[PDB]
């Protein structure tokens, strides 16, 4: 009848989802005493306790499961267990991209495909999840929707080998490396910088990025046996925020050099038609699959994907509950900065492959995030572009009347000597 | 600018690590990480 501070007991039937959307500021915690139950695929070990905090999920219950969770903002009787008739669609596409990982001469290099709140991003990552349960293969996870924050910040897509579990406690699948001991092995990521809020803010420069990220992904399973064995899962933006013809479809499959493809769709819907004919003639009708509405997928609204852009953003200098980590703030002078700013169709009307130089104040810069490139301050724009990202910084406090700036730093030691890029990213209180 | 404390924000510390470039992200092997 009313939220308590004690634990409480959950029988999960078999087959049956515990459907958590923490819309309070509280913590859920929960131990397993008997079962199986998962995570978007990751397992949750027996007697472990786990913590999660402001994000929507699923506990699936692989097998029938006994289990105590402590929460304020929860009662007995305001829990929602309903049973899951969808994980066969998931399970039978596993086992076969399975088949192509032991059997074909590359893994598998798959896109997901679909609209909106779809279950896109809770498929590409059980798939991950049950990858790497079996065999142990690393496939490698693509992000192309640069608003999802998955091991990094909001502004990027990113390639990561999923070469250990996944944190089931967090909404961005896990963090990358750390200077010293974890409970889990984090994550090696390649980060490509896009910045803007919406694909179509710019497209070119979208374009550019899928470019860039094609290229190092090749390269890496090149040199990489394991990760070339095991294959890719690419995850898409949402289908409308891409143009009509689909033609940003054929950059990614090009680019990624894609091979299978996974289409999220209703059984009318008219996206399975369109892609079969345009696709077809590249992939072959056989490499193309319909998977129908997946179970429990809910809506997410714009204030949700702002809630998770922040928690990341946290997450990046300080880590999660479960692994705190030491930014270091800095004090740094106007002079000691080479800010660029990438083209847009609010400032520019266009949108071109192209970086305009940022002066320094605080209307600009105050609150920002930015992207730490590896040109050095003197380098040319052109150069700058095609620049790897070694990091993000946060400008916390512009001082007009000193001069001086305050920027917090992932890393302790020097502001690095290299030229940075403004991303349209924000975060108020270090 | 002069805002709140400087520099190590909040025993055993730990920060995040920088990215890895190009090549030596192509180059690298999780394995390096997996063990241990
Ligand atoms: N069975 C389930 N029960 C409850 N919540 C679920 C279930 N499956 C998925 N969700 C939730 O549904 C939400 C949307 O799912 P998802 O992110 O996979 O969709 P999407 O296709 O990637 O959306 P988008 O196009 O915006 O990227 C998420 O918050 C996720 O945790
Ligand atoms: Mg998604």
């Amino acid at each position: 009848i009313t939220g308590d501070n004690e634990w409480h007991k959950l029988v999960i039937p078999k087959g049956s989802d515990w459907q958590i959307d923490l819309k309070a500021e509280g913590k859920l915690i929960v131990k397993v005493n008997s079962g199986i139950v998962e995570i978007f695929g990751t397992e949750l070990a027996v007697d472990d306790e786990y913590t999660f905090q402001n994000w929507k999920f699923p506990i699936y219950a692989v097998e029938e499961t006994e289990l105590l969770w402590k929460c304020p903002d929860l009662t007995t009787n305001t829990i929602t267990v309903k049973p899951n008739h969808t994980m066969k669609y998931i399970y039978n596409l596993h086992f076969m991209l399975e088949k192509i990982r032991m059997s074909n001469f590359e893994g598998p290099r798959v896109v997901i495909v679909g609209g909106s709140q779809t279950g896109k991003t809770s498929l590409s990552r059980t798939l991950c999840s049950y990858a790497l349960k079996f065999n142990a293969y690393q496939p490698l996870y693509i992000n192309l929707d640069p608003q999802q924050p998955i091991f990094t910040v909001p502004g990027c897509i990113s390639a990561t080998p999923i070469s250990d579990i996944l944190d089931a406690q967090l909404p961005t699948w896990g963090q990358s490396l750390t200077s010293g001991a974890t409970l889990l092995h984090n994550k090696q990521p390649m980060v490509k910088n896009f910045g803007l809020e919406r694909i179509n803010e710019n497209k070119d420069l979208y374009l550019e990025c899928i470019s860039q990220l094609g290229q190092v992904v090749g390269q890496r399973l090149h040199l990489d046996p394991q990760v070339r064995r095991s294959g890719c899962i690419v995850d898409t933006p949402s289908i409308s925020q891409l143009d009509e013809n689909l033609a940003e479809l054929h950059h990614i499959i090009e680019k990624l050099n894609v091979n299978i493809m996974l289409v999220l769709c209703s059984e009318t819907d008219p996206l399975w038609e369109k892609v079969k004919k345009t696709f077809g003639p590249e992939l072959g009708n056989n490499n193309i699959f319909f998977i129908p509405k997946l179970d429990g997928v809910s809506a997410v609204d714009d204030v949700y994907k702002r809630s998770l852009q922040r928690t990341s953003i946290r997450e990046y200098f300080y880590g999660s509950l479960d692994t705190a980590l030491s930014p270091y703030a800095i004090g740094v002078d106007y002079e000691d900065l080479t800010i660029w700013k990438p083209s847009n169709v609010f400032d520019n009307e266009v949108g071109r492959v192209e970086l305009f130089p940022v002066t320094i104040t605080p209307s600009n810069l105050q609150h920002a995030i930015i992207a730490i490139t590896f040109a050095e301050r003197r380098a040319d724009q052109a150069t700058v572009i095609k620049s790897p990202i070694l990091g993000f910084a946060l400008i916390t406090e512009v001082n007009e009347k000193r001069r001086k700036l305050r920027v917090l730093l992932p890393v302790p030691g020097r502001l690095p000597s290299k030229a940075m890029i403004l991303t349209s990213y924000r975060y108020l209180e270090q | 600018n002069t805002g709140i404390s400087n520099s190590n924000l909040n025993k055993n510390i730990q920060s995040r690590n920088w990215y890895l470039s190009d090549s030596q992200w192509a180059a690298f092997k999780d394995d390096e990480i997996t063990s241990t």
